[PDB]
């Protein structure tokens, strides 16, 4: 039947993406994590009379 | 918790009669809380005690002649 | 029969694929960084009544607002930094399982086994929150609701499916299907365009809202999966199950790159958040304890301090300044 | 649509006492606390009373304690102000008007169309200069409003309010809390000024929004009006 | 001369040391600031639902602050023998006595409050707070009418010169009667009354549980004998033997020197145990629960 | 040190705070009830001689109580994630059919079925009822065959009603945490119209356990 035909020509479609190396991915998100790393207080906690809780 | 303290009168007696001038010696006590009525106790050389009753009909004729004793020689 | 072939032949292909784009894993390229050190947080407003347990609770753009759900049959939006009330909605049903605040501050949401999202005006001129719409196109109950802007709107259900409403006229736009088992976690990314959710298949998968396909999948896991989260970048997001393990993978890559575990947790995970930094990751487990964890060396920075009974939700705010976390005790806790 | 109408207006010989209603319909009543404002036949707005919902807080003005007494009946939705012992200055139109506090809210919202009553005959201070502005369709004007004692409390808001009473209707409300639109009004308006100096700007005007323009002070008790500045076409 | 050498007068008895007694009392405080503190933690940590007997039991942790009270004013002396004052003794008696009392009605009204959350649970007014705060402002007016009452007479007084400035009872001309009276009112108002109302609330109580098939039959049973026993042991003691004190003074008791000393210093111990059972009379009635027993594992395994 | 609307804010969380207080009083006296079992099994006949989306429920008031049932049959899922939100309960009805036997085994998948209820995670302190319908005909039809078709080791005669202890012992066996819930049992039919007063004894025990456990401290 069909049913199945379609499902097979439709299930190899997520296998035409880009790939890439993980260790760019890693840096990547090392330097994303280092960048903003000086914007919130839960590691690098805010003084006293800037935390409004 | 000072509940704990009490206090009785100091005298436990079938006292009387005494010979007056072979009791040695006093010290004075008188009525107070502890004791609202009047009580009396005395002493002996021999070391043991002799309470006098505050009321009989002898002690109305010891008081000046004991007293006496005190104010003279 | 060659389609199971075929099937099969691709599951094969895509393995070796993904082995080949590995090179050197995170945990070797990361290794000479500096450890986050020790993360105490301290408890410092506890938000007091509801009657029943907590089930979901959810932020606002304004990081100052927040809406609670709870068995008692109440949505209560609490004012965080004076521990006030400014509205208590009764409910029509006391299952209430999910809750969600619009991203404007006009609307609310709410959903559960009743198989039906209602939605709430908070600016009416009446001057009292009344039902706008509700939604009964959903077979099952609702697991959760996330706004994507105050006329859009994307739920996940127990029938395996998850749908975007138009909240206007009321009808389904898109509908998304492949799931094998019920859905339970859901996240939008930074950018709206992307969405994703998690099921008890043991496979979260990647959606696009407009396009209505399913871009990636993944498997990650040997059991359910109860909660998912964005990594803020926009490229990578964590995921919590029952096997006691949080897994983080990254889009661009189609792999996994990281493993969250130790050898004395063996309860499953509820919720999993990150910081605005994206170097620490809450995840609130079974046994009334949450855990973080430095998101980029796998080790264990703190503990925060148990509730009384399991943490069933956990959220940090847009700028990074607290982390709610709501428990079974009727109590929510503000951390930083 | 919403409307709150009220009666019991007329004229009352001096010394004697009368009694008005605010009837309230379209909206939850029991939910806001309401106000109660007075207008001199050519002067301007004064605050009389204030009851909250639940009736656990009461306020009056210095001028009116002792006489005046204010209560609600929820279940019907219609207020009450009972006055005894008036005087000949107390003549003036009353409105009756309404409003919420919560976090992001818009008191003062809504004004009531208002009854006449005529008699046969150390707190803020808000100075408004400039009474007379001259003003063109199509011209950009604005209006100055100064406060005695800063208005920038602790909490980082600073409580002034602005007003517009068109000829022959009740005010309505325009910026809350200096730096908020109220609900309904044309952007054409903005406000802005340190906790000591106001000011509202009109960045291109038009015939429908000409008359008089007040400020009011909210952060405490009694509230405190300006004398209005009028617009002439 | 004509008499013998020897009588029986009993000057000197077998007497309680006073450091002694106040370093058990100190234990006592220890024990005491203790159970409350720990007890009040906890209240505080889930104060958004606690019932009318958490509130109760709340009202019974002030004692540690009459106590403290009273124990100061009995140091602050000893310390300092000139300190003493006529009036300061009626300050640290009427705490004491406070201290003594404020439990006994406050478990009668636990007792109270279990029997109407028994007999009438569809209802919703036992479980208010405000039922507790209403038995607990009647529990303190009993309390502090029983404390003043006994307060009425206590100044310094005058013992034998070298031993004198000692605080003991000046009424008067009337003192012994007064002393008779204090001693029967305490007994008859904080141990013979409140047992029988605890002991007709718990007869209540078991009689509608009885009919109820569960198994938390044992357990009620348990807890019922068990407080009731506890209060009975601790509490007798010290009136029985205050009642052989008042024969002892009425002329009932034949006299002896070492009787009165066994009475004494069986007095002295007696107030100490009851004291130790008004310090531990909050732990006894959480521990017992399970929610508090629940609570009480955050804080044992930290 | 507040402000003027500050004060404002805080009554109306306090009035908030009170009227969530009252309807919290107001629904500690709604015994929830949920419906469980194989089937049907006639457990709808007692609503309908009392003739007082989602999943279905049903309201019913007897002698200053009120009473809400709810039915697990709408579930559409695993029960994993279905029963665990019923955890507030106070009390589980369960129902078997005594002529359901030999139908043309189904007894140990009820077995099983009762042992994972009463044994539940979830079902921790929840007293359970047992309702056992058809009693007039099975008292006949058991002539026919005793239960001996699935069970070994059948004891007793054949008199109909130590079958009927030994069925109940069967399903009460199960309670090997007994230690902290209670059961109860019941027979009924159709036309006895008298489950009703059962109900109530059942949740009088459940209410006093709770208030005795919750604010007696015992």
């Amino acid at each position: 039947i069909a049913q199945a035909r379609k499902l097979v020509e439709q299930l190899k479609m997520e296998a035409n993406i880009d790939r890439i190396k993980v260790s760019k991915a890693a840096a990547d998100l090392m330097a994303y994590c280092e960048a903003h790393a000086k914007e919130d207080p839960l590691l690098t906690p805010v003084p006293a009379s800037e935390n409004p809780f | 918790a000072s509940v704990a303290t009490e206090l009785r009168c100091q005298c436990l007696q079938t006292l009387q009669g005494i010979h007056p001038k072979c009791i040695q010696s006093v010290n004075v006590k008188s009525p107070g809380p502890h004791c609202a009525q009047t009580e009396v106790i005395a002493t002996l050389k021999n070391g043991r005690k002799a309470c006098l009753n505050p009321a009989s009909p002898i002690v109305k004729k010891i008081i000046e002649k004991m007293l006496n004793s005190d104010k003279s020689n | 029969d060659q389609l199971r072939q075929e099937a099969e032949q691709l599951k094969n292909q895509i393995r070796d694929a993904r082995k080949a784009c590995a090179d050197a894993t995170l945990s070797q390229i990361t290794n000479n960084i500096d450890p986050v050190g020790r993360i105490q947080m301290r408890t410092r407003r506890t938000l007091r009544g509801h009657l029943a347990k907590i089930y979901a609770m959810h932020w606002g753009t304004d990081s100052r607002l927040l809406v609670s759900a709870s068995q008692d049959g109440k949505l209560i939006i609490w004012d965080s930094y004076t521990t006030n009330k400014v509205h208590a909605i009764p409910l029509r049903s006391s299952w209430v399982m999910t809750c969600a605040y619009a991203p404007s501050g006009n609307y609310v949401a709410c959903g559960g086994l009743d198989n039906i999202c209602s939605i709430y005006n908070l600016k009416t001129r009446e001057g009292n929150v009344r039902v706008s719409r509700e939604l009964a196109g959903h077979t099952g109950y609702l697991s959760c609701c996330r706004f994507l802007d105050d006329n859009q709107i994307v739920t996940s259900s127990g029938d395996t499916t998850c749908a975007l409403w138009d909240i206007e006229t009321g009808q389904q736009t898109t509908t998304f299907t492949g799931h094998t088992g019920d859905v339970m976690s859901l996240s939008l990314a930074p950018d709206t365009r992307l969405f994703v959710s998690g099921a008890c298949d043991a496979s979260a998968k990647l959606w696009d809202v407009r396009e209505g396909m399913c871009r990636q999948t993944f498997t990650g896991h040997e059991s359910d999966i109860n909660a998912i989260c964005f990594f803020p970048n926009g490229n990578a997001f964590a995921t919590g199950s029952d096997d006691a393990t949080c897994r983080l993978f990254d889009l661009r890559a189609d792999q996994e790159l990281m493993t969250y575990s130790h050898d004395n947790i063996i309860c499953g995970i509820t919720s999993v958040s990150f910081s605005k930094s994206g170097r620490l990751l809450l995840a609130g487990y079974d046994d009334f304890n949450c855990n973080v964890w430095d998101a980029l060396k796998a080790d264990r920075a703190g503990v925060l301090a148990g509730h009384d009974n399991r943490v069933s939700c956990l959220g940090v705010t847009d700028d990074g300044m607290a982390v709610a976390t709501g428990s079974w005790d009727s109590f929510l806790k503000i951390w930083n | 649509d919403v409307q709150l109408v009220e009666s019991g207006g007329g004229l009352v010989q001096p010394g004697g006492s009368r009694k008005l209603s605010c009837s309230a319909s379209g909206f939850a009543f029991s939910s806001f606390g309401m106000h109660w404002v007075r207008q001199a036949p050519e002067k301007g707005l004064e605050w009389v009373a204030y009851i909250s919902s639940g009736s656990g807080t009461i306020y009056y003005a210095d001028t009116v304690k002792g006489r005046f007494t204010i209560s609600r009946d929820d279940p019907k939705n219609t207020l009450f102000l009972q006055m005894t012992s008036l005087r000949s200055e107390d003549t003036a139109m009353y409105y009756c008007v309404r409003s919420i506090y919560y976090y992001g809210s818009s008191p003062f919202d809504f004004w009531g169309q208002g009854t006449t009553l005529t008699v046969s005959s150390s707190d803020i201070v808000m100075t408004q200069a400039t009474s007379s502005v001259p003003v063109t369709p199509g011209e950009s004007v604005s209006i100055s409003c100064r406060s005695s004692k800063s208005l920038l409390h602790s909490n980082g808001n600073t409580y002034l309010y602005w007003f517009l009473q068109r000829p022959g209707q009740s005010p309505q409300l325009l910026i809350y809390r200096m730096s908020n639109l109220a609900s309904g009004v044309p952007d054409r308006f903005s406000g802005s000024g340190s906790g000591t100096a106001f000011t509202l700007t009109i960045s291109r005007l038009e015939a429908e929004d000409v008359g008089v323009y007040y400020c009011m002070q909210h952060l405490e008790y009694p509230l405190t009006f300006g004398a209005g500045t009028k617009l002439e076409l | 001369c004509n008499f013998s050498l020897e009588v029986s007068v009993c000057e000197m008895t077998t007497v309680v040391p006073y450091t002694w007694n106040v370093g058990i009392l100190s234990l006592i405080f220890l024990i005491n600031v203790l159970g409350n503190g720990l007890v009040t933690y906890i209240f505080c940590k889930h104060r958004s639902r606690a019932g009318a007997i958490d509130i109760l039991l709340l009202g019974i942790c002030l004692n540690s602050l009459c106590l403290s009270i009273s124990l100061l004013a009995e140091v602050l002396m000893f310390l300092f023998p000139n300190i003493i004052s006529t009036g300061l003794c009626r300050l640290e008696i009427f705490f004491y006595y406070l201290y003594v009392y404020l439990d006994i009605f406050s478990v009668v009204c636990v007792s109270l409050v279990r029997y109407l959350l028994v007999a009438y649970s569809t209802r919703s007014w036992p479980k208010k707070q405000s039922l507790g705060w209403v038995l607990t402002s009647a529990a303190w007016l009993i309390a502090l009418v029983l404390s003043g009452d006994a307060c009425r007479h206590r100044s310094r007084v005058v013992d034998p010169v070298s031993k004198q400035a000692m605080c003991y009872e000046n009424a008067g001309n009337m003192t012994a009667d007064w002393r008779l009276h204090v001693r029967t009112v305490s007994v008859t108002a904080g141990f013979l009354l409140p047992l029988a109302l605890l002991i007709l609330f718990y007869a209540l109580t078991w009689c509608v549980v009885r009919r109820t098939k569960l198994q938390a039959r044992r357990k009620v049973r348990g807890v019922i004998v068990a407080v009731v026993v506890l209060f009975f042991v601790f509490c007798f003691p010290y009136h029985v033997l205050n009642l052989l004190d008042t024969l002892l003074r009425r002329r009932w008791i034949r006299d002896s020197c070492y009787t009165r000393g066994l009475i004494n210093v069986g007095l002295a111990v007696t107030s100490l145990l009851q004291a130790l059972y008004s310090a531990v009379v909050p732990l006894i009635y959480s521990c017992l629960g399970s929610l508090f027993r629940q609570r009480m594992y955050g804080l044992f395994q930290s | 040190t507040l402000s003027a609307e500050d004060k404002a804010a805080v009554e109306r969380s306090k009035m908030i705070d009170r009227n969530l207080r009252e309807d919290g009083e107001k629904a500690a006296r709604e015994v929830k009830l949920l419906l469980l079992g194989a089937g049907e099994s006639g457990k709808s006949t007692i609503v309908k001689q009392m003739k007082i989306t989602g999943i279905v429920e049903t309201h019913f008031t007897f002698k200053d109580l009120h009473f809400k049932m709810f039915d697990v049959g709408g579930q559409r899922s695993e029960r994993k994630k279905w029963i665990h939100c019923f955890e507030g309960v106070t009390a589980i009805i369960f129902c078997v059919a005594l002529s359901d036997y030999d139908l043309v085994n189904r007894m140990h998948e009820s077995m099983k079925l009762f042992d994972s209820i009463c044994n539940n995670k979830w079902f921790t302190d929840t007293s359970i009822i047992l309702f056992l319908n058809k009693k007039d005909l099975f008292e006949e039809k058991i002539k026919k065959s005793p239960l001996t078709i699935c069970y070994p080791e059948y004891a007793g005669s054949n008199t109909y009603e130590e079958a009927a202890a030994y069925i109940q012992c069967q399903f009460e066996d199960l309670n090997k945490r007994k230690d902290t819930k209670e059961i109860y049992t019941h027979f009924t039919c159709a036309t006895d119209t008298k489950n009703v007063q059962f109900v109530f004894d059942a949740v009088t025990d459940v209410i006093i356990k709770n208030n005795l456990k919750d604010c007696g401290l015992f």
